RNA sequence: AAACUCCAGUUGACACAAAAUAGACUACGAAAGUGGCUUUAACAUAUCUGAACACACAAUAGCUAAGACCCAAACUGGGAUUAGAUACCCCACUAUGCUUAGCCCUAAACCUCAACAGUUAAAUCAACAAAACUGCUCGCCAGAACACUACGAGCCACAGCUUAAAACUCAAA
């Protein structure tokens, strides 16, 4: 994480572009100077900005950084940002029993329902001789479960040297969602 | 909170010597019992656990204090041989 | 070894040895006493009690010797000397008579205030501590300063962004550069400190 | 003085419940443990942290530093030399009131007897 | 005289002085030496708040904030903002075993201020909230 | 990382919660239990054993009802870790822990060592543990597993407790 704190007397970089607590902008200048800035003025050095080449950095008051700090917080309560997507891996065999296929089909229910990217990798089984068009039949019970919530981000592929296949699963996007529930619709008035 | 302030676990400072005056106190507050206490009281120690830890130290502290009874005892035959080559 | 635990190194100084009995302390009466009942090994066919003699250099050039051609390590050795002596010669020269008096000529005295240039004060080592190893600030052996100062100034010239120049003019620019304060074998002494700076809060991470 | 260990242990006799209980036989062995090594910790971070503050305030450049630096260094050196002369003297036996072998072959002579001869 | 470590009982008639001032007057430096954190407070004898900085103040993060050169720096900035309000002596009430409980007193010292005292205030509860329970590790 | 940011520090005011040190003491009580202060009441039996047919009790958790609420905290939610993590790690919070009035009657309720009386000699004594025994009495036990189970019966207990088998199975446990 990045926080909006005081940066402290130490700055990572010796050239540093500074601006003003009124936000006028007081150009480039070494590190040293920003210091004696702080000390001068009795204020505190934020960093505004990182990803331009010159580092951005501005002073302000301690009441300063936390009205910002406050405006910050309200940004992301109202406006909450989507997390970035966690992918959940499952390694499963070829001879896997039906229990245990249920019960990880029910994880794998769970995990589309948060909105999670399921990645799903079939070996062959111990001791057993099985085909790639067996072992792929798995995804399709596994998906078949899942009618109109998920679908296949990635379709099977061999790897592993063609021993495993290996699939990525995906919750529907609400285009998707609402294509499904037509033709879900018209079928209905059909029959 | 309702007792007079500066008075307990008040230590003062000789010389500038601030080493020594935290180390004595140190001294003290560990001679008290007060950090192992205060130690002790950063988790719960449930009853059972308090009161196995106890049993351990007592029974600790008599093997202690009766090995080192036998080596004072013991010390002054420390010295050198009497009778060598007999 | 070929030489028993017996066998004790020799010892080349004249000095060491003119000096007047006199001067000599109990203790070192008893050390001279004792070396004439001693086995000492051959002296190395590297030194020698020439007045011309510098361990420093010497030592330089077996950090750059490959595969045991000392005769061309030498060779590079003394052809860096005076490629140092020549330029300073161009630059004492060609300066006025007040510049004159800070311009070094000496190539073993820039030769060797230009290591002691880049020794790095602070080292980072690595530092196992609850079953992670952390690097971690620490300080660094006297022995240790003297052959990374080496091994970076040798390092820097046979590295691939030189293109055909050769090593006595490479190792002769680089001298000169950490002579004063300048260049990329400084630059990696800073960031070494740089590094270890970064690291400061990491330092109890130490137990010696 | 001694914790008393009358009434103390679970005993045919002692109608109280036990106040001790110990998960070994309270009997002296013949020996004392071995001396444990005291937990490592960095040393002169003090000198070292005045140095890296000079070159955090003069870029990084020796030529400022020179008092700083020589003060770091004679740190480590006296530091240093402290290691030979703590394990020396851990070895002798200079600060410890015995040595365990020392203290052992003297509790040989004197084995505790917790049976009938 | 012979040196006493006992303070000096107030209303009682001391001849210890400091810069012409008495126990009773010397200014206070609050130590909170927490386990993840090193917060210092400088006050006067009244009450009135003249300098405060932790390591979360002086650009530490997460970690880092719990260790000793971290509290020694937010030593340095409290003495530093002290200093220049005219504060010379003070007394060390120092609460928690952190690892910044003596290094936060090196920054004070190597920061201009002369320590005359120290006080562990450590709350101890006499029989109080029961804590967290213990961790499995 | 999430969480909070009417947040944190100093000072003052301020509990229906819990009871440093003393305690290296070894006491009280039938056991369960009992270690802040004060006061009142108060700790059966002038032989012993003795109720599973009774009576009175009985940690913690739990149930019903009305209250209190600092802190802790099943569950649950969030963060992290992981192949997965219904966990271990971090945060929040509830039942619950507290009081009152009734229930429930269970613990590795184990100091796994019954009560009373007596002995330290003879053979001291499988092993280990906390040395070996005598008199007397009550209680209990008789291969493992099935089985803290089934059925019956009793119970303020209704997913409960108490008592408690058999068939099949094994040559061990
Ligand atoms: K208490
Ligand atoms: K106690
Ligand atoms: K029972
Ligand atoms: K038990
Ligand atoms: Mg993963
Ligand atoms: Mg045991
Ligand atoms: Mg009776
Ligand atoms: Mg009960
Ligand atoms: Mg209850
Ligand atoms: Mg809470
Ligand atoms: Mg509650
Ligand atoms: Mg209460
Ligand atoms: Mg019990
Ligand atoms: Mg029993
Ligand atoms: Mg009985
Ligand atoms: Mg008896
Ligand atoms: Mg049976
Ligand atoms: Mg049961
Ligand atoms: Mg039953
Ligand atoms: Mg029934």
């Amino acid at each position: 994480k990045t926080a909006f704190s005081n940066v402290g007397r130490k700055i990572s970089q010796r050239v540093i572009h500074l601006f003003d607590e009124k936000g006028n902008d007081l150009g480039n200048m070494h590190r040293a100077n920003v210091i004696r800035l702080m000390d001068e003025r009795d204020l505190r050095l934020v960093q505004r900005n990182t990803s331009t080449e010159p580092a951005e950095y501005q002073l302000m008051t301690g009441l300063q950084i936390l009205q910002e700090r406050q405006r910050l917080r309200e940004m992301e309560k109202a406006n909450p940002k989507t997390g970035p997507t966690l992918r959940k891996e499952l390694i499963l065999s070829s001879n896997i029993g039906q229990h245990d296929l249920d019960t990880k089909t029910k994880q794998i229910q769970q995990w589309i329902k948060k909105k999670h990217l399921v990645q799903i990798t079939i070996k062959k089984g111990k001791n057993v001789d099985v085909s790639e068009n067996e072992m792929e039949e798995i995804f399709h019970q596994i998906l078949q479960t899942m009618p109109g919530i998920a679908t296949f981000s990635s379709r099977p592929q061999a790897v592993q040297g063609g021993k495993a296949l290996m699939c990525v699963l995906r919750a529907l996007s609400k285009n998707e969602e609402k294509a499904y529930k037509e033709t879900q619709e018209t079928q209905e008035r059909d029959t | 909170a309702k007792h007079l302030k500066f008075i307990a676990r008040t230590v003062m400072v000789q010389e500038g010597n601030v080493e020594s005056a935290y180390r004595t106190l140190n001294r003290i507050l560990t001679m008290d019992g007060l950090i192992e206490d205060i130690k002790h009281r950063r988790y719960y120690e449930k009853p059972c656990r308090r009161r196995q830890r106890e049993s351990y130290e007592r029974c600790r502290r008599i093997y202690n204090m009766e090995m080192a009874r036998k080596i004072n005892f013991l010390m002054r035959k420390n010295r050198a041989d009497p009778w060598q080559g007999c | 070894s070929r030489y028993s635990p017996e066998f004790k190194d020799p010892l080349i100084d004249k000095e060491y040895y003119r000096k007047p009995v006199e001067e000599l302390t109990e203790e070192e009466k008893y050390v001279r006493e004792l070396k004439k009942t001693q086995l000492i090994k051959a002296a190395p066919a590297g030194k020698t009690s020439s007045v011309f003699e510098d361990p420093v250099i010497s030592k330089f050039t077996n950090m750059m010797m490959i595969g045991g051609n000392k005769v061309l390590a030498r060779s590079l050795m003394i052809q860096t000397l005076e490629a140092v002596k020549r330029k300073q010669f161009e630059k004492y020269h060609a300066a006025s008579a007040e510049e004159q008096a800070t311009i070094e000529r000496n190539p073993y005295t820039i030769f060797h205030q230009a290591l002691k240039n880049c020794e790095p004060m602070i080292g980072l080592v690595p530092i196992l501590k609850g079953g992670r190893f952390y690097q971690v600030p620490v300080p660094l052996p006297d022995r240790r300063r003297r052959f990374l100062a080496m091994k970076w100034m040798i390092t820097e010239c046979r590295d691939k962004k030189h293109q055909r120049t050769l090593m006595p003019e490479k190792l002769s620019h680089k001298l000169l550069e950490a002579f004063h304060n300048q260049g990329p074998v400084i630059k990696r002494k800073h960031d070494l400190h740089k590094m270890a700076e970064a690291n400061r809060a990491l330092a109890h991470y130490r137990w010696w | 003085a001694t914790p008393s260990l009358r009434g103390r242990l679970a005993r045919f006799g002692n109608p109280r419940k036990p106040v001790l209980k110990p998960n070994k036989p309270l009997i002296l062995a013949n020996r004392v443990g071995e001396r444990r090594r005291e937990k490592g910790e960095a040393t002169c971070i003090t000198e070292m942290s005045v140095m890296m503050a000079c070159w955090k305030q003069n870029e990084f450049r020796d030529d400022a530093c020179r008092k700083e630096i020589q003060g770091f260094l004679d740190c480590a050196a006296r530091a240093q030399e402290a290691r030979k002369m703590r394990s020396i003297q851990e070895t002798l036996g200079e600060s410890g009131s015995l040595l365990p072998n020392k203290l052992n072959k003297l509790l040989q002579r004197f084995p505790n007897k917790p049976y009938l001869s | 005289t012979k040196f006493s470590i006992y303070p000096p009982i107030p209303g009682e008639e001391s001849s210890l002085r400091w810069a012409g001032k008495k126990f009773e007057e010397i200014p206070i430096a609050h130590i909170k030496a927490s386990h993840n954190n090193t917060q210092i407070q400088v006050v006067s004898a009244s009450n009135e708040p003249l300098a405060f900085a932790s390591c979360g103040t002086e650009g530490f993060r997460n970690a880092k904030k719990g260790t000793g050169i971290a509290a020694q720096t937010a030593g340095i900035a409290a003495a530093a903002r002290a200093k220049q309000k005219g504060v010379i002596h003070i007394r060390v009430v120092v609460k928690g075993l952190g690892p910044g409980r003596l290094s936060a007193m090196h920054g004070l010292i190597m920061g201009g201020l002369e320590v005359i005292s120290i006080t562990d205030n450590t709350p101890i509860p006499h029989x109080g909230c029961r804590p967290r329970k213990a961790r499995k590790l």
